[PDB]
Parts: structure tokens; C-alpha cells; sequence
């Protein structure tokens, strides 16, 4: 088992338990279930372990998947890296009110000028761009980049284009941001979303198998998102060496 | 009945969005499932069993310990109430690194492809034979009714050749008992008839029952071998270096003349601003 | 009222050639709370460039000139590209059904001419189909649905040039 | 009344091949990394049923204080009822029957049960 | 213990209506943990994130963020990992960062969340207490107030629950001191009929055989 021993050596030096504190990831929810994850060859992820105690014994539970969600999560972060360093604009949208202060923490701790954040309600017709708003409220505001105003008030950016329209909207709440995925499809913007099991996610371009149910997943996703967006790879090369 | 049941279940789950196709198996369903996996209409099949009503000990399908592909009915009617689970080919590539259950051995195409979101490419398959009326299409009539229907490959029968397409039906010039007509990309149906012309070039003049039949020959693995050895011969090309170097020399000519035109325009702007400076110096 | 025109569309009107066809103009009726019977003229404008990029535009307004102008500019906003064989015929046989209307469309070799019904003649000359035999079946009483059905039916077919890179298998010899 | 279908790359493709206009800027993203649209149907409701249910039903029927541990859901360290059921089950696949395994699990994990009942009586004196 | 658990998971993975391949790591990583096999009513270790005047923000890790009224929250539920209630100068200074002992009443509401309330229902504390003590008769007394007399005994309001002590396990002087508080001992309860059986702690527990 050279591959298995080599994989164990590869998996020897990392905190697997923190990754499996976020990605073990229990059920999204249990109600009227949508046309959810099918058992297929591309992200099957579907054990509905009912797990209840007698409301019919089957009422509230849904699927899980460890490997797929880690793979999709690293896949989506590499997707964020390529679209970022190809000079696009990344918008992060989640309109669930409970996780908003974490997004404010991310909006104050970010460093790259192209990652943008939104926390309030999704207005009707944000990506319609019918009347010329020069881009809607999620685009270019101090609310979108709170760090840009403060970093320029300090005046020192970590330092050695025009037409602000979105390039890739990532969605961290399908339930209160279903219209955001639909409007991004109407603007031909690719999307990254977390599956909740209720909304029609037939318009997600890059699905991530999380379910908006974890501060731990949000810390894991946002922490890698910030640690790849804040630091340029040559600095890591100089930092390790 | 099994051909129409097979193609009817294909029509079923394509129009219903189910990417798995599960049949009551036979000799026909097994053999022609190997046919459509060989041509790459689907990506693979496995025998499955409704394992909840297996006994305390019936025989059970172990996928690992069994060899990967059954090839007869009796091995697939030993057990109790099997089904054959087709792994439908969703996009315009087979996902050999996926290997969706059964499929081509070895996960290496040469260049990775597009990632299309198309649903399920066997599109509006039409059983044109029919258990009441069998239809022979003598092959020129088969061509003239091939333009009557959209793009795709007929599945046909002939006794000396077995379960065949329309392509070797025409190039061996025999009448063929056509079963149905799959919808397909035009590039795929082009690839089937091109490779079957190549097969007739290899099988030239052989006696017709001695033709390697269409279940015996996986097309996609052979084309994958052609891709692998072709990318190997071109990477280890040599004249490829000279081709690349003359491309480099063309690009260097383009950017050298671009840079020289840049220096000319900057000299023009410097000279004219110096001229305006000197003219304001004179007229003052 | 004011109809919209963008910036990057103004390389295209200076770019390709263009033709315009009104499909039909229709008067609908509504009895309303308060003042009576309000009508709108619904107009449907097709616009192509005779090289395989087609457009449709449906417009609704109170008067015929403003309705046809709105659908005229809406079509020129909304363009889709359709592959042909050398700008005269379609690749495959094409069958489709919008609302419940059975169009059947075939390729024909070039110089067949258009054997084709009334509005679809100007439509095929608009997008650039010179040699196609069609028939429409079902309730043919609406121009709008045969227009939308024809746009989707053009969008249905399959292209051979997305293979030769990745199929290992070269695609030529068109001699019948 | 049309039908939902494929999304955004077959929808961009037949425009983008002809030189309609330049793409939405994330084309390299859209091509280099594999997706899956939710090709939404039901291949079968996978209600894959937990084997731990009869053991946890019996243990929660016999020791209902095993409903009353504090437990960290987000760390995957197992609770006391799970070591009960896993001990009983590993004695099952060892070869013995169920009731002898239940007795051996009563002997081999009772110590944390009196520790827990001391803790619960302490919380009882705390609340009252 | 690892290999036998894994093979138990794989052996129960057989006999399912699909082939279910590439889904067994799902059950392996389920079995280490990730969800507990019975949920309704089970107390958890939960993490407090922030506390307001009324609604406290507490982790679930199972549907996100929990919401409990603060007027139910005490320092008693603050589960320190060492065995003591924490030394804090006041009684409701739940600082965010501690591990809290709360019960999931349901895993999902109509309104996007779970309930997850340790209500500090003192009556439910006595319910879990006395049900556990019915079990713990095989492995200290409980106070009650006597209220009125009738045929066969005396009416005791024990800790929010009204019971009725029979004549056989009753003390004599409980007739002549009706109205005052004194300690009693639980015997059993009948949950299908709501009858609770007690005794005086001075009356010795002569063996009542378990009629079942």
C-alpha cells in the first residue's frame, strides 16, 4: 500500500479534526425537499439519515457528504483565485441576518481590492441594470468594500480599470439569496452557492455542497478565502523561505 | 420487445431527467448495452440487484471480486431479480477520470475538454422498428431515411454481423434490420462512421461472420490509445522546435516593431512639447 | 416614453448588414375599473444579419408606431447566433414544438430555393436560410409562436466543429 | 409553456463561437473547472437506515439519563451512548448474541454512568 | 474496535435498494461522529457567541445560530469542563466563549432555525430528576408540602407536581401536621395515567414488588 502509506504521510502533518469539524457537516434541514442531489456520478452526496424520535420517525433530516464538500470547497477557492488574478471582480453575497457580523469581520479584514461583500436584503432587480446605476448597490460601495475607505484613510495600501460590473457572484445563502443566483444567470454571471434543500438551485454554476448551517463552515470557507485573497503567492514563497 | 423496452427506457429518463437507466436484462439488453457503451452513447453499465429482498444467503453481486463485465445471460440470471444500471453520458465527454462505474480502463485522455452543462445527449430516441411491424431498410433507403430524422446513429441487426450500426450496414452493403435511432451530436456520429470505415480497412476481405462484432470492440478506448500515442509522438516530436521557434520569431518581429513605433511616438510627443516650450520662450 | 440603446451595440449597426421584419401587429382589449376599454398594440419584430445571428423582439405599447419601434429596438437588443452550413442550410433535420405547434424542418441542398410559408420566407431570408423546406402543423393561427418556435428550433441543432480537437477523428468528405 | 434545460455554457456557446461579442470575463473559470448543474430528478429516495437505532432505542429506554449528557455536536468525539452501542455491536460481530453483549456493555461502561448520575445530582442540588 | 466498527458499518451497508457504492466513507466519518442517533430532547454542549439584553446568540452547529431568552439563562447551565460552576461575581454574566448546556426541543421550526431551549423549566428539571431517580432506586429525600386529606392518604404537592401518598407507606404524624413542608421519598410514577407514588423517608421502604 505505497499509495495508502504515502497518503497517510501526506495526511500526517495537518489538523484533520478541524477540517472534519467543519466538513463532517450534518443535515441541511427537513421539510418539503426540493429536486435535490440525485445519486449520480458527479457529487452524489445523498444519505437521508432520518434520525428522529417518533414524529413518524422520518420527519426532519437530509443528506451529508464529506469528500465532495471538501473537494468542491477547495475547487471553488481555486476558482476564486483564478477569476481574481485574471483581473475580474468577486462579489460575496449572503442575506441571512444571523451570519452578517462575520461578513463585516471579513469586510474589515480583507486586503485585495477586487473582493466585495454584501450583507443586507437582496433588492429586486439588482443585476437587471435596466436604468444606469453604474452597477447596483452590491457594486463599488463603501458598504461593498468597507476596507477600501479605511485603508485609504490610513493611506497605506499594502503597496510596493474602470466600469465596475460583477464578474463572479459567490452566494453564501441560497434561501434568502435565490433571486441573486437567478439574476446572475440572467446577467450571464457564473455563481458559487451552498445547497439548502429548498430553493431551485438549477441555476447554480459551481455548486458547493454546504448548507448555510455552520459558523464553523463559514469560518473554514471565509478563512481559506481570506488567506488566499489577502496574500500573494511570492510573499508565501519568501515567508516559507 | 427488449430493444423497444431498452430504447423506451432511454426515452423515459432522458425526458424525465433521470441519469440512470435500469432494465430487466436479457441477452439483448446486455449485448447492446455493451454496444452503446462501446460507441460511447452512455458511459457505462453495471448489473445491480434490488438488494433489500435478497435472502439470508442468495448469491450477491460483488463488483470487485467479479471480473468487470458480464457477457452472457446465464451469469446474469443466476441471481434473483437483477437490473442493469446504465450510467448515462450527461455531457460532451465521458469522464474517464470519473469512470462512472464501468467504462474504459485507464483514466487518461490527452487534453482535458470543455465542461458543458448539457443534460443527457441521447435526444428523442425513436423506435422505428416496432414489435408489430419489423422494418428492413435496404441501405440506400436507410440513407434516404437518415436525412428524414435528426442527427444520430441507427442501431441495426444483421445475422452475419450481429448488432450493428447503419455505418457498417452501408459499407458492407448488406440490408440490416434496423431497431431504433438515437439522437446524437453530429461529431459523434461522424466519429462512429469514420472509425467503422477504419475497421473495414482492417477487416478487409474477411468472411463476414469472422468480423469482430460490435460488442467485442470498445471504440472509446481505441480512440483514447490513438490520442495518447499521438500526443506522445507530438510532444516527443525535432521539427516541432523549429515550428515553435519560427512562431517565436514572428512574435518577436511583431513586438519589436511595436516597441519601435512606441519609441517613435514618444519621441514625437517629446519633440512637439519641446517645440511648444521653445516657441513660448521665443514669443515672450 | 423612451426606448433604450447601449454603447457596445454601436459597433454592430456600423458593423454587419441588417434587415428588419415586423411579424404581426395585434390589438388586444381590456375593460378596466374606472374609464373603459384600454387597448394595446402588441408588435413583434425580427432582426437578423443574414450571416447567422438572429433576433426577436416583442413590444407592447399604446400606439402602433411606438409599439413597432419598441419591438424594433428590443429585437436589436436581443441577438442569438445560429450556425448554418456555409450560410444557406441547417445541419440536421429539425423538429420542435412551441406552444402546441408542430413545425417540421429539413435541410435541402443549395439551390433548392426556399419552399416555405409566408412569414417564414422573410424570416429565413432574414437570418440567412436560402435552401430549406418547412411545414408548420397544429393551430398555425399565431405569428408570434411560429417566430419564437423558429428561434428555438434554430437553437436546437448540433455543430461538427466542436469535435476535431478532442475526438481524435477528422471530419471531411462531403461527397454524396 | 417551455421547459427548464441546460444552463449557461450551452447557452453561451452557440453565441460565443461566432464572434457575437466577447464573453463574460470568467470564461477561463467556466472551462477549466468541472461543474455539475443540478440535473434534478429522483433516481430513488436514499433513506439509508441507521443500524444504531435498535441499540440506542434500548439504551434510551433503559438508561434515560443517556438523554441528558452535554455533548459537543461539532467535534466528532463520540458520546457515552455511542460507546455503549458500539461496544455492544463489536461484541455482536465478535460472535456473541445481543443480550450477553448488553450485559457486558452494562459492566464495562457503568463507571461513567455513576459519574454522570453524581453530576446530575449535583446539578439537581444546584437548580433546587 | 475500529476495524470491527468499520466492518459493522459495511455489513449493514449491504441489503439496500441501490448498489450504494462510493458512499461508505460517508458512514465511516458519520460513525466517528457528526450527528447523534436520537435527537429530540437531548442536551448539548453549545457555544455562546454574543449576549444581548434579551436574546442570546448561541452556536448550534446543526442549523446555525440558536436563540434563547436570557431570562431563562443562569450560570447553572454554563458547563465548565472541570466539574464546578464557574466563579463569577454575578449570576448571569455569561461571557461569550463558554460551553453552555442546552436541550434541543426540535431541530427545525417554521422559521428557519431550531428551538434549542434549555427553558430552565424547573418542573422539567424535576421530571428528568425523578424519572432518573425512579431508575436510581436500584442504584436523598425530596421536599413536599402536604395540602389536604382524603381516602387512602394525603395530598402532597411535590416540587410542582401533585401526588398522593398511599396509606401503607404513610407516616402517622403526617395526619397531625398537615400544611407544613417536609421531605419525602419517591417510589414510582405511572406516566400513562398521571399518578405519582411517594413515601415518608422515615417510613422504611419495605419491598413493593414491581407489578408489571
Amino acid at each position: 500500500n505505497t499509495p495508502a502509506e504515502l497518503e497517510e504521510a501526506e495526511l500526517a502533518g495537518l489538523d484533520m479534526e478541524s477540517l472534519m469539524r467543519a466538513i463532517v457537516h450534518p443535515l441541511p434541514l427537513g421539510r418539503v425537499r426540493n429536486g435535490a442531489l440525485l445519486a449520480q456520478a458527479l457529487g452524489t452526496g445523498a444519505p437521508v439519515v432520518q434520525l428522529e424520535n417518533g414524529p413518524g420517525g422520518r420527519d426532519a433530516a437530509l443528506f451529508f457528504d464529506p469528500a465532495a464538500t471538501l473537494s468542491s470547497t477547495m475547487r471553488a477557492l481555486h476558482v476564486i483565485r483564478q477569476v481574481l488574478e485574471k483581473d475580474g471582480h468577486v462579489v460575496v453575497v449572503n442575506s441571512n441576518p444571523r451570519m452578517r457580523p462575520l461578513l463585516r469581520e471579513a469586510a474589515h479584514l480583507c486586503l485585495n481590492s477586487n473582493v466585495w461583500f454584501w450583507a443586507d436584503d437582496w433588492l429586486p432587480g439588482c443585476l437587471a441594470e435596466t436604468d444606469a446605476r453604474g452597477g447596483h448597490c452590491p457594486l463599488l460601495s463603501d458598504k461593498a468594500q468597507p476596507n477600501r475607505q479605511i485603508m485609504a484613510e490610513k493611506g497605506l495600501v499594502f503597496r510596493n480599470g474602470r466600469f465596475r460590473q460583477p464578474a463572479l457572484v459567490v452566494v453564501l445563502d441560497l434561501s434568502y439569496g435565490g433571486e441573486a443566483v437567478r439574476e446572475a444567470a440572467a446577467r450571464n454571471v457564473p455563481t458559487v452557492a451552498l445547497l439548502n434543500g429548498h430553493s431551485d438551485a438549477s441555476a447554480v454554476t459551481f455548486p458547493v455542497y454546504a448548507s448555510e448551517s455552520h459558523l464553523g463552515y463559514h469560518h473554514f470557507f471565509l478563512e481559506w478565502l481570506l488567506r488566499v485573497v489577502n496574500i500573494d503567492p511570492k510573499v508565501l514563497h519568501t515567508l516559507r523561505n | 420487445n427488449n430493444s423497444c423496452t431498452f430504447f423506451g427506457s432511454i426515452k423515459r429518463d432522458v425526458v424525465n431527467g433521470v441519469p440512470f437507466c435500469l432494465l430487466r436484462p436479457s441477452r439483448l439488453a446486455l449485448d447492446m448495452a455493451k454496444v452503446v457503451r462501446n460507441l460511447g452513447i452512455v458511459d457505462g453499465f453495471e448489473v445491480v440487484q434490488r438488494r433489500s429482498r435478497l435472502g439470508a444467503h442468495d448469491f450477491v453481486w460483488l463488483p470487485e471480486q467479479q471480473p468487470q463485465e458480464p457477457e452472457h445471460l446465464y451469469d446474469t440470471s443466476l441471481f434473483r431479480q437483477r437490473l442493469i444500471r446504465l450510467h448515462l453520458r450527461t455531457d460532451l465527454f465521458s469522464r474517464l477520470p470519473g469512470a462512472p462505474g464501468s467504462g474504459a480502463g485507464g483514466p487518461q485522455p490527452a487534453s482535458a475538454q470543455l465542461a458543458p452543462a448539457v443534460g443527457l445527449l441521447p435526444l428523442s430516441v425513436k423506435n422505428i422498428s416496432k414489435a408489430s411491424q419489423p422494418v428492413l431498410m435496404y441501405p440506400r433507403q436507410l440513407e434516404e431515411a437518415a436525412a428524414r430524422l435528426p442527427a444520430g446513429v441507427f442501431m441495426c441487426y444483421h445475422p452475419q454481423l450481429g448488432l450493428i450500426t447503419d455505418a457498417m450496414a452501408q459499407q458492407y452493403d448488406v440490408p440490416a434490420l434496423v431497431a431504433a435511432h438515437v439522437g446524437l451530436p453530429l461529431s459523434q456520429a461522424a466519429a462512429i462512421r469514420g472509425a467503422l470505415r477504419v475497421k473495414a480497412a482492417e477487416e478487409a476481405g474477411k468472411e463476414l461472420r469472422h468480423v469482430t462484432q460490435l460488442k467485442d470492440w470498445n471504440m472509446m478506448e481505441l480512440l483514447r490509445q490513438r490520442m495518447v500515442e499521438r500526443r506522445a509522438a507530438l510532444e516527443a516530436g525535432g521539427e516541432v522546435a523549429a515550428r515553435l521557434q519560427e512562431l517565436r520569431e514572428a512574435g518577436l518581429r511583431l513586438r519589436d516593431e511595436a516597441s519601435d513605433r512606441v519609441t517613435s511616438a514618444l519621441n514625437v510627443a517629446q519633440d512637439l512639447e519641446d517645440g511648444a516650450l521653445a516657441w513660448q520662450l521665443v514669443h515672450s | 416614453p423612451l426606448p433604450p440603446l447601449p454603447r457596445e451595440l454601436r459597433e454592430a449597426l456600423y458593423g454587419h448588414r441588417w434587415d428588419r421584419v415586423i411579424v404581426d401587429v395585434r390589438r388586444t382589449h381590456t375593460p378596466v375599473r374606472g374609464r373603459g376599454k384600454r387597448e394595446e398594440y402588441t408588435a413583434m419584430v425580427a432582426t437578423g444579419n443574414m450571416r447567422g445571428v438572429f433576433g426577436l423582439g416583442i413590444g407592447v405599447a399604446e400606439s402602433a408606431q411606438l409599439a413597432t419601434a419598441r419591438a424594433h429596438l428590443d429585437s436589436l437588443s436581443r441577438l442569438a447566433a445560429v450556425p448554418l452550413y456555409r450560410g444557406h442550410t441547417l445541419y440536421t433535420h429539425v423538429d420542435h414544438t412551441f406552444h402546441r405547434l408542430s413545425i417540421r424542418m429539413m435541410p435541402r441542398p443549395a439551390g433548392w430555393g426556399l419552399r416555405c410559408p409566408d412569414l417564414l420566407y422573410e424570416l429565413c431570408g432574414l437570418v440567412g436560410l436560402r435552401d430549406v423546406s418547412i411545414r408548420v402543423r397544429g393551430q398555425r393561427g399565431s405569428r408570434f409562436f411560429v417566430a419564437q418556435c423558429f428561434q428555438e428550433a434554430l437553437q436546437k441543432q448540433t455543430t461538427p466543429h466542436d469535435g476535431v480537437e478532442a475526438t481524435g477523428m477528422y471530419i471531411r468528405e462531403v461527397f454524396r | 409553456r417551455p421547459t427548464r434545460r441546460a444552463n449557461l455554457v450551452a447557452k453561451l456557446m452557440r453565441d460565443l463561437e461566432s464572434g457575437h461579442f466577447a464573453a463574460p470575463k470568467a470564461l477561463d473559470v467556466l472551462t477549466q473547472y468541472r461543474t455539475e448543474q443540478l440535473s434534478y430528478s429522483l433516481t430513488g429516495i436514499p433513506r439509508v437506515t441507521l443500524p444504531e437505532k435498535p441499540l440506542i432505542r434500548a439504551f434510551l429506554q433503559k438508561y434515560p439519563e443517556a438523554r441528558a449528557e452535554p455533548v459537543a455536536l461539532d467535534s466528532f468525539t463520540p458520546p457515552l451512548a455511542r460507546q455503549f452501542a458500539q461496544r455492544q455491536l463489536q461484541l455482536m460481530q465478535a460472535g456473541a448474541a445481543r443480550e450477553q453483549a448488553f450485559t457486558q456493555a452494562e459492566q464495562e461502561l457503568a463507571g461513567r454512568l455513576q459519574a454522570l448520575r453524581s453530576r446530575l445530582l449535583g446539578s439537581a442540588a444546584t437548580a433546587l | 474496535s475500529d476495524l470491527d466498527d468499520v466492518l459493522c458499518r459495511h455489513t449493514l451497508r449491504l441489503p439496500k435498494p441501490a448498489s450504494t457504492g462510493q458512499e461508505a466513507a460517508l458512514r465511516l466519518l458519520s460513525r466517528f461522529n457528526g450527528a447523534l442517533p436520537s435527537l429530540r430532547g437531548q442536551t448539548i454542549l453549545a457555544k455562546v457567541l454574543s449576549v444581548d439584553s434579551e436574546r442570546v446568540t448561541v452556536d448550534t452547529g446543526y442549523n446555525g445560530v440558536a436563540e434563547v431568552p436570557r431570562a431563562d439563562v443562569s450560570i447553572a447551565h454554563v458547563h465548565t469542563a472541570d466539574g464546578a460552576a464557574p466563579v463569577r461575581p454575578t449570576t448571569s454574566d455569561v461571557r461569550p466563549g463558554d460551553l453552555l448546556r442546552l436541550r434541543v426541543d426540535a431541530p427545525y421550526t417554521p422559521y428557519g432555525d431550531m428551538q434549542l431551549t434549555a427553558v430552565r423549566e424547573e418542573s422539567e428539571f424535576k421530571r428528568r430528576l425523578a424519572w432518573g431517580e425512579l431508575r436510581r432506586a436500584m442504584e436523598q429525600p425530596v421536599s413536599g408540602r402536604v395540602l389536604n386529606d382524603c381516602v387512602g392518604g394525603f395530598a402532597v404537592g411535590v416540587a410542582g407536581f401533585v401526588a398522593f401518598l398511599p396509606s401503607a407507606m404513610a407516616a402517622r404524624d403526617t395526619t397531625q401536621r398537615v400544611g407544613s413542608l417536609q421531605s419525602f421519598r419517591i417510589v414510582a410514577m405511572d406516566e400513562a395515567r398521571r399518578r405519582i407514588t411517594l413515601r415518608d423517608a422515615g417510613v422504611a421502604a419495605a419491598g413493593f414488588r414491581r407489578v408489571g
